[PDB]
């Protein structure tokens, strides 16, 4: 599934 | 439950001191113990109180700006730091315990008190 | 700018019915979620219900599931909460709020249910099988404190005045159903006339009592 | 449902105090937590949304933080207008659930309630109901207890303005048949600023 | 700010993309840019290919573009920052979709959809992320839709002047449409009923009535009539209609009614308002309008 992070 | 006070002794005018109060048989986190001053002329005057955990340390108008309270639930003991004393501060300081967990003010156990003379 | 206007608040006997209307301006009721919230006297906020017109979604809390219904009219750009089988516990102040479905970047965020950013003004709803009454004023005679007990009036509000230290206390809904409060004042005992004036518009009743 | 436990249930602070309030979801909310401020009587104002995102117009002192299910609302330096009830709300599942409010009060020296007692009047006795009224005047903090010695309804006036002190009126109501059976009535007030309870009494 | 990421089953290939809604501007299209992170040890094919496909499911493919992420044969402002944050083992890829390609659309139970895939070719070495092609609404309105007719019968010797018009051509989703209708019956037959509808034309053809409004208004012989109606087409009452042209959705989220196709393969969608007079032999008239989404600002 479309995971998630930051920038 | 048997509270015991410690400290006191002669301190010269304008000095400082630190009294302690240690409880036995019960915790201090869920209670809110208070420090009272009994002097010749007006007995059992309010000095300060410290409630459960870090949610309030209230001082009377007489000891505002020159007293401090500090609880410690690890050793089940609390400290009253007295600073900038004056000659009209001389009395027996007692340590009461609030049996109610809602700031009610039902002091039950007191101990014996400690005489601070200035 | 966006605005919401609530209407339809007033007394109603238990087991009765009301219909709150929330009129929306500056936006479309179809591009948003509309929420009904309520706060009881001396309590905290509580969410009542929510509607989405475009997708046709309706949700209600467990305390208003069946006694309340929510619908929308896009021709008039308005939402309606039909409150049936009202009870005393429902006595509260009701608010209307909205959550824009925009701001995704392109279109509708159909699952955020996000924060309610615009609120109305709040309309009071009362529920009680009790008729109007006029206040009954009693004295309270003796720094000395003296006051007047304004008891057994209905409905709110009741105004109390004297002729510094005056403390008019919040009204308390007595178990009977009426309202009772007390207004006290502290004055030096050296000079111990004081008249308590009670006004009650909902019954057009004015009383003047003397304490001394 | 999801239970949002909030703490403290109420706190007292001065001007400039770095207040902090905590909300905690009973389940894994995902940064869908909003913080509102309601002043007495008026409507809630959105302050924080998405558990970290400030809302337009809200001052910069208000800040939101997330450390898991533990959401935090912080005020860098409390100001007179930051004295209201602050709520947390989870807008992730349904039904939306709020917290329990946190009345940010004012802080002052501890004071003791001055206690007065009022017995029923003759006019009130003719009707058929007796009401004894015990008045606690000018006592900070809010917490105080009143006991009736021979069915009560206390009403605390919101924090005062010059002083920041609560008043209270505990009224005991009886039928005249049961009022005149006994002779001595009294109210005992115990307040954390009082070494021993203060009793005010009258004879029927 | 945010970067959607999807790790490959082996965890070596992790696709990162700034956004997932690439708006089909009328003249050009947004560039589909991203970066693929690779582990040189796991890289046994020594070649990783990234493709941007546009399928027409029901399979047919309309645009396939291959760019070799590694080995190297520019970088967008986001790609450089993403690479710097993710180290030096990540390589960027970019596609520039050409105009005249369709926009994402589905059929409510299909349609045109897009996808970005990456695989190491010299299941685990294959990561696919779904994207969407979509378009905003025209920034300026067109001429007002006005449509008038005159239907006559042998029995009558005077015209039955029917006319209809809308207030504008650009109607966002969830917006009521006002249909000004006018009639002038100098004939002898009775104008029984009036109908107004908003209907969809989606040519891959079918015509589903999204909005309807039926009035029993009657205009007696030798009399006029003027009335403003109002219709709001939304999806609340259009969930039992199979084959309805819905906007494209990422995974399963509920979406709004398909937008207009500003202008080609794929499915072309447009919307028309119809005014009909059922007479005691029914007259009809139609106008076009544009149903789309606004542009954030």
């Amino acid at each position: 599934e479309t995971e998630y992070s930051a920038l | 439950v048997q509270l015991q006070e410690s400290g006191g002794g002669l301190v010269q005018p304008g000095g400082s001191l630190r009294l302690s109060c240690a409880a036995s048989g019960r915790t201090i986190s869920r209670y809110a113990m208070s420090w009272f001053r009994q002097a010749p002329g007006k007995e059992r005057e309010f000095v300060a109180v410290a409630r459960r955990s870090g949610d309030g340390a209230f001082y009377a108008d007489s000891v505002q700006g020159r007293f401090t309270v500090s609880r410690d639930d690890a050793k089940n003991t609390v400290y009253l730091q007295m600073n900038s004393l004056k000659p009209e501060d001389t009395a027996v300081y007692y340590c009461a315990i609030d049996s109610d967990t809602f700031y009610s003010g039902s002091y039950d156990y007191w101990g014996q008190g400690t005489q601070v003379t200035v | 700018e966006v605005q919401l206007v609530e209407s339809g608040g007033g007394l109603v006997q238990p087991g009765g019915s009301l219909r709150l209307s929330c009129a929306a301006s500056g936006f479309n009721v179809s591009s948003s979620y509309i929420h009904w919230v309520r706060q009881a006297p001396g309590k905290g906020l509580e969410w009542v219900a929510s509607i989405s017109s475009y997708y046709g979604y309706t949700y209600y809390a467990d305390s208003v599931k069946g006694r309340f219904t929510i619908s929308a009219d896009t021709s008039k750009n308005t939402a309606y909460l039909q409150m049936n089988s009202l009870r005393a516990e429902d006595t509260a102040v009701y608010y209307c709020a909205r959550k824009s479905m925009y701001h995704r970047g392109w279109g509708w965020l159909s699952w955020v249910y996000g924060a309610m950013d615009y609120w109305g003004q709040g309309t009071l709803v009362t529920v009680s099988s009790a008729s109007t009454k006029g206040p009954s004023v009693f004295p309270l005679a003796p720094t000395a404190a003296l006051g007047c007990l304004v008891k057994d009036y209905f409905p709110e509000p009741v105004t109390v005045s004297w002729n510094s230290g005056v403390h008019t206390f919040p009204a308390v809904l007595q178990s009977s159903g009426l309202y009772s409060l007390s207004s006290v004042v502290t004055v030096p005992s050296s000079s111990l006339t004081y008249i308590c004036n009670v006004n009650h518009k909902p019954s057009n009743t004015k009383v003047d009592k003397k304490v001394e | 449902d999801i239970q949002m436990t909030q703490s403290p249930s109420s706190l007292s602070a001065s001007v400039g105090d770095r207040v902090t309030i905590t909300c905690r979801a009973s389940q894994s909310v995902s940064s869908a937590v909003a913080w509102y401020q309601q002043k007495p009587g008026k409507a809630p104002k959105l302050l924080i949304y998405s558990a970290s995102s400030l809302y337009s117009g809200v001052p910069s002192r208000f800040s939101g933080s997330r450390s898991g299910t533990d959401f935090t609302l912080t005020i860098s330096s409390l100001q007179p207008e930051d004295f209201a009830t602050y709520y947390c709300q989870q807008s992730y599942y349904y039904p939306i659930t709020f917290g329990q409010g946190t009345k940010v009060e004012i802080k002052r020296t501890v004071a003791a309630p001055s206690v007065f007692i009022f017995p029923p009047s003759d006019s009130q006795l003719k009707s058929g109901t007796a009401s004894v009224v015990c008045l606690l005047n000018n006592f900070y903090p809010r917490e105080a207890k009143v006991q009736w010695k021979v069915n009560s309804q206390e009403s605390v006036t919101e924090q005062d303005s010059k002083d920041s002190t609560y008043s209270l009126s505990s009224t005991l109501t009886l039928s005249k048949a049961d009022y005149e059976k006994h002779k001595v009535y009294a109210c005992e007030v115990t307040h954390q600023g009082l070494s021993s309870p203060v009793t005010k009494s009258f004879n029927r | 700010t945010r970067v959607f990421k999807k790790a490959s089953p082996n965890g070596k290939l992790t696709v990162y993309l700034g956004k997932r809604d690439f708006v089909d501007h009328i003249d050009l299209v947004e560039p589909v840019d991203g970066v693929v992170l690779v582990d040189p040890e796991y890289l046994k094919e020594r070649r990783v290919y990234v493709t941007l496909t546009c399928a027409f499911r029901y399979r047919k493919d309309l645009f396939v573009a291959n760019v070799q992420s590694f080995p190297p044969a520019p970088l967008t402002r986001l790609q450089e920052r993403l690479i710097k944050k993710l180290g030096e083992h990540a390589y960027p890829f970019t596609f520039e979709i050409p105009p005249n390609l369709p926009c994402s659309v589905t059929l409510q139970p299909c349609g045109v959809d897009y996808e970005v895939k990456a695989f190491c070719a010299e299941k685990r070495n294959s990561v696919r992320l779904v994207i969407r092609k979509v378009q905003y609404a025209p920034e300026r309105p067109g001429p007002q839709p006005t449509a008038e007719t005159t239907r006559q019968f042998l029995m009558s010797d005077k015209p039955l002047h029917l006319e209809a018009s809308l207030d504008k051509e650009i109607y966002y989703h969830g917006e009521p449409i006002s249909v000004n209708v006018h009639v002038t019956n100098n004939t002898n037959k009775t104008v029984k009923k009036i109908k107004i509808s908003v209907r969809q034309y989606a040519d891959i053809q079918y015509k589903c009535p999204v909005a309807m409004e039926e009035a029993d208004d009657t205009v007696a012989p030798s009399s006029t009539f003027c009335k403003v109606y109002t219709l709001t087409p939304f999806l609340a009452n259009n969930r039992e209609k199979r084959g309805l042209a819905l906007d494209g959705k990422l995974k399963h989220e509920d979406t709004n009614l398909a937008s207009s196709t500003l202008l080609i393969l794929g499915i072309i969608v447009s919307y028309k308002v119809k005014v009909k007079l059922v007479v005691s032999s029914d007259v009809a008239v139609e106008l076009p309008f544009t149903l789309m989404h606004p542009k954030p600002k």
